[PDB]
């Protein structure tokens, strides 16, 4: 019928009670959607004279 | 000679002769033994079922 995705939030895990045959199209996409992310350090400087 | 009749209990009766018996027994035994209903399945590795 449809794909019903439910997310827990209290263990930070999600379910998939949807098609029992093409779930592979979900494992691939979540695997491409869970990835460590790099972070950047920003510093700015200003100066003047009067 | 013989006759043939049907009852909802699938009786199959005749009188005939005694040589006729051979030919007709052989008839039904061959034609009924022609591969009546049997069931078998197949699993499936990964593809969709209901589809």
């Amino acid at each position: 019928k449809n794909i019903i995705i439910k997310a827990h939030g209290q263990t930070n895990a999600l379910i998939v009670t949807a098609a029992p045959d093409v779930m592979n199209d979900l494992e691939r996409v979540i695997a491409q959607l869970d990835i460590r992310r790099p972070q950047v350090l920003v510093e700015a400087i200003i100066a003047e004279v009067q | 000679g013989s006759v043939v009749h049907y009852e909802p209990s699938n009786v199959l009766l005749m009188t005939g002769r005694a040589a006729v018996i051979k030919r007709l027994l052989t008839i039904v035994e061959r034609v009924d033994n022609a591969g009546d209903r049997s069931v078998v399945t197949v699993p499936l590795s990964w593809a969709s079922a209901a589809e």
